[PDB]
């Protein structure tokens, strides 16, 4: 048995690497975890032997039954291939878990890179991150932990739709959660600061969503699972005189 | 319908032909006006039934 | 006609979108800018009508070479040719030519888009098996991280790109690579100990070739042999700490999430 | 010849798996010289650009 986790991307059918697609064709069994059903049908016509994991209660126990099911196949000695949405190693626990436990059982397990929502964002917004630089955080993690963003460079917040996802103790709406985030970002960015709600197109007949709005209107915004918030810089660059001095450049 | 979105997402030729003449190309595969309308309107939700 | 830039990823042949590959197949002309010749042949067999843009290079300033590269591409678009540009990795990440060609194409009113592809970063995650959404992720251009003020969050993975030419300027040439690197080490020492393990990464081109993954202490960085595509990965130095403040509002504790 | 191989290896998952199991045999079945196989197996990339 063996495990190989591949990514389909955001677009349908067309946004998967030639190789990753080959893995699905030659897989003895495939474990799908895609959003829409158009993607689900496609996969099937790509390989008849497909086990949908959506069939599988806390997320702790859901992924435990998922991983367990994937392994069973690998333990039986079937060349297993796990097809996930976008990139199989980006905001994806099932893969890292499965690979980890397969490595722990001596089985061969790896992961092929695919196109993440971020890779799409750069193209759709004609942004080159290489020159500009960027930062990425899971919205929730950015709330529950101490993350100090650099407001001179782009800031992406993934899974902004489920930001503040936690166990129930008090009654808060999503807008209440988003309002807290807005307050927390206010430590660096003003309320009138323009942000962008990006949503990668799934279907080739659909265009990506690129809504701009002040940070203050985020709570009211209607968000989606795959929604990501882009927070462009709000502070100007400054010379790093310290390091410039060392390099040989000072007042010049 | 599903086959079309699949071909349209993979085939760069069909991709362009689509932008040349959306409606006509969708006929060439065989979609009703109600669908073509939902595609042209922009109601993704609409397509939750023609599927 | 039209312009469409596509990325071939890093790996040869197999690390490219099904659609992007289709574009190269059903294109009147194709302008290429790929690394090795194995990749150049691959492209040829995929489409015989290929113009290699490596030829525009040298003595000439880069912005001049690009000017020509870009003009050559528009010449095809203006001519009415369904043009496709085949770039390495992601056609938008570290790609002045794509953005220039697309911007200028759009200006003249030509239909032009950019299809996303697999970047070196996309590979870095899979190769090392690191999930950026785990502890976060920060990317900077080394030189830009040295020239300008960028305080990194040492709870996240930090990526410094183009580490080979880190600090490269006309007024810094009197320094050797080892020197500039040393200066970068002194800077990072502010947040990261000298013993901290860092990783130099380079994605593979050929399928029989492996990605460079050299683990070493930050201190031995100045000695390390770097490559133009080389990138530095500084893993976290501190474990994330809860925002007990924000946890207070939602009325939960660390044990509830 | 050698170029056709690397191209196939990069895009076929089956062939990719086989290679990593039995590099030599697989290369032999695609008619590579013993020198090519060697260069590949020693990872001498300069000598492949020699034998192209
Ligand atoms: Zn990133």
């Amino acid at each position: 048995g063996s495990l190989v986790c591949v990514g389909t991307g955001l677009q349908l059918a067309g946004q998967i690497s030639v190789l990753s697609r080959s893995y699905i064709e030659h897989a003895d069994i495939v474990f799908s975890l895609l959003p829409d059903g158009f993607s689900q049908r496609w996969l099937t016509k790509l390989n008849p032997n497909v086990i949908n994991l959506q069939q599988f209660k806390n997320r702790r126990d859901t992924y435990e039954q998922m991983v367990n099911a994937i392994l069973d196949a690998v333990r039986a000695g079937k060349k297993t291939v796990c097809a996930l949405y976008g990139h199989p190693g980006v905001f994806a626990c099932v893969s890292h878990m499965a690979i980890t436990r397969a490595k722990a059982e001596g089985f061969s397990a790896k992961m092929e890179p695919g196109i993440s929502a971020e890779a799409c964002l750069w193209a759709d917004l004609g942004i080159d991150p290489g020159n500009s630089g960027h930062q990425s955080f899971e919205a929730s993690q950015f709330m529950f932990f101490n993350h100090v963003p650099d407001p001179t460079t782009h800031l992406l917040l993934w899974q902004i739709a489920i930001a503040g996802e936690h166990t129930l103790t008090q009654f808060h709406t999503s807008s209440d959660r988003l309002q807290i985030l807005v307050e927390q970002l206010n430590q660096w960015y003003p309320l009138d600061h323009e942000v962008v709600i990006y949503e990668a197109a799934n279907l080739p007949i659909q265009a990506p969503r690129i809504e701009r709005l002040p940070l203050a209107n985020l709570p009211q915004a209607h968000l989606m699972p795959i929604s990501t918030l882009l927070i462009p810089p709000a502070k100007k660059l400054e010379y790093n005189y310290a390091i410039l001095a060392k390099l040989g450049i000072g007042p010049e | 319908l599903s086959d079309f979105f699949t071909q349209l997402g993979q085939d760069a030729q069909l991709m362009e032909d689509y932008k040349q003449n959306p409606e006509a190309v969708m006929r060439a595969h065989g979609l009703t006006d109600e669908q073509i309308n939902a595609v042209m309107t922009g109601d993704m939700e609409k397509l939750k039934t023609l599927s």
